[PDB]
């Protein structure tokens, strides 16, 4: 989740 | 829309908003411009929405980590104080509010969490987290607990998670790599595991929040708590004989709190930008201005050199600085909101038993 | 020659240079650089000579009238404080240091001459210049004199010359017209003629200078004098019971003193421009900074709003403001140096009878 | 003289 959406 | 000729300011209800209002009153007396201070709930989340339509407050106060996201959305006015003014504040505080080479807010104070303890329940606070379980057992037999703090906001648990190696985003080549997260490495797992075990062994409750923890410490029910400078005022009122010191170490490593720079940003849609700059530069960022806010609720270590020199003598400030130095300044990138939401969910799910520590963090990583 | 990592400041010897030096020490302990305050004689004339080449102070203090000439010669560094800082001072003070659309100095104080009188010699000061001759005759019988002021500097006689119509350069079409000088019109002739007659009738000596006048008044020998705020310190020490009031009128018209804005300019050849701006912006232009200077020798009315608020209560300052309002701010055009030299010669020559008033003023006009 | 340099 921390690394998500661009 | 935002009314021209007045200033509306938003700041967290835990801060010295009444003191800030006094600065606002002085501004109005000198310029005839009304200043209204408000403290909405979840203001850091409300601002983006209201500022999107072109509404909201003229000035918003919050730790710098949320400002990068605001700037990326073009919700903040660029500030350009002369170099002389910039010299009145510590260089690193300006870096905290610099996004894509532009200053996007005025730094006000440097906040770091510290261990706060009751000297009448524990004259010598633990130097390590590993000592807390035994200490709680002892205190429990006396009708008291060892430590209580807000488990609902990741800000408070992060110092323990980062202690043995956990981290948000890897910084390399002069930039943060959003795709290289350290919330699920060996160190992060060890830290959250220790916290969850404290819960499993009845040394802490998974439902403990800010209010509960504050009440417990101010009423003398728990020997320690973890909080920031703003909390000192309420403790002084409780008359508890407290000390503020370095956070306990974990696996021989110091706790590493995420350091926040309380900052004041100006709404890009405000028709009062220059008025806002005059209020912040000429009234708030002065010894008298910061003193007014600080008297209400302690700001901790301030960005204004002249005033910090006066607060340096305070042992509570020295402890705040010691913890700040062991931790790290939060990045201000837009991804910080995703990071905070992710960790919040991981901690709550693991603490409540909804997920294993390892899977909760694996999901936070993703 | 010049020196980097150091600040050399020049200011007139009658001002509070010791007080300014205290502000300098404050700067030194925070930045590590030493600040040297000097008060050379005729510094306003030496500056252009040394600055023109490789020498001179980093910062120069003087009334704003001389700065236009310095700027035109490229001897001053352009100042660009942010708009917020500008709002801490009165707008007209910045206009006084604006040349060719650029700020070339930091305004400090607003200076105007007032009538100073000894209440033990003259309980009620004269409202008109025409009353002085009779007043002097009365005092002469008691071994005293009515009035004594510095006749060697035209600044002190200008209020009388301008009272009935005299002026320096006419202002029209948004600029001073150097081809329209009013130092020889009916009003100017009447004013200087009155002064020449006062001398001819032995009511004042043509050789009276600053030292002579100051000693006479502070020793209680003369009932009145004409001087600025800086002179009040020496009078307080003399224990003389003095008052500061509006200048006498001439031909029913109020005297019109030329108002000077004491300003601080930075040498264009200075390698310490940023340090100089920090000293002026962050240290001198503060309540504590101006207070230190003011404590040594009164600055009179100040450009800084916050401090003026505290000084406006002083009846002596009120008198200063009243005379300034009846006068006019000095132009800062390059021709001011020539203007002052020309009128200085005319007044001295006419007062001593070495030139007729008409020829003296006609030459000054040219 | 007032209009000179």
């Amino acid at each position: 989740n921390s690394s998500s959406n661009n | 829309k935002i009314e021209e000729g007045k200033l509306v300011i938003w700041i967290n209800g835990d801060k010295g908003y009444n003191g800030l209002a006094e600065v606002g009153k002085k501004f109005e007396k000198d310029t005839g411009i009304k200043v209204t201070v408000e403290h909405p709930d979840k203001l850091e989340e409300k601002f983006p929405q209201v500022a999107a339509t072109g509404d909201g407050p003229d000035i918003i106060f919050w730790a710098h980590d949320r400002f990068g996201g605001y700037a990326q959305s073009g919700l903040l006015a660029e500030i350009t104080p002369d170099k002389a003014f910039q010299d009145k504040l510590y260089p690193f505080t300006w870096d905290a509010v610099r996004y894509n080479g532009k200053l996007i807010a005025y730094p006000i104070a440097v906040e770091a969490l510290s261990l706060i303890y009751n000297k009448d329940l524990l004259p010598n606070p633990p130097k390590t987290w590993e000592e807390i379980p035994a200490l709680d057992k002892e205190l429990k037999a006396k009708g008291k607990s060892a430590l209580m703090f807000n488990l609902q906001e990741p800000y408070f648990t992060w110092p323990l998670i980062a202690a043995d190696g956990g981290y948000a985003f890897k910084y390399e080549n002069g930039k943060y790599d959003i795709k290289d997260v350290g919330v699920d490495n060996a160190g992060a797992k060890a830290g959250l595991t220790f916290l969850v075990d404290l819960i499993k062994n009845k040394h802490m409750n998974a439902d403990t929040d800010y209010s509960i923890a504050e009440a417990a410490f101010n009423k003398g029910e728990t020997a320690m708590t973890i909080n920031g400078p703003w909390a000192w005022s309420n403790i002084d009122t409780s008359k508890v004989n407290y000390g503020v010191t370095v956070l306990p170490t974990f696996k021989g490593q110091p706790s590493k709190p995420f350091v926040g720079v309380l900052s004041a940003g100006i709404n890009a849609a405000s028709p009062n930008k220059e008025l806002a700059k005059e209020f912040l530069e000429n009234y708030l960022l002065t010894d008298e201005g910061l003193e007014a806010v600080n008297k209400d609720k302690p700001l901790g270590a301030v960005a204004l050199k002249s005033y910090e020199e006066e607060l340096a003598k305070d042992p509570r400030i020295a402890a705040t600085m010691e913890n700040a130095q062991k931790g790290e300044i939060m990045p201000n990138i837009p991804q910080m909101s995703a990071f905070w939401y992710a960790v919040r969910t991981a901690v709550i799910n693991a603490a409540s038993g909804r997920q294993t520590v390892d899977e909760a963090l694996k999901d936070a990583q993703t």
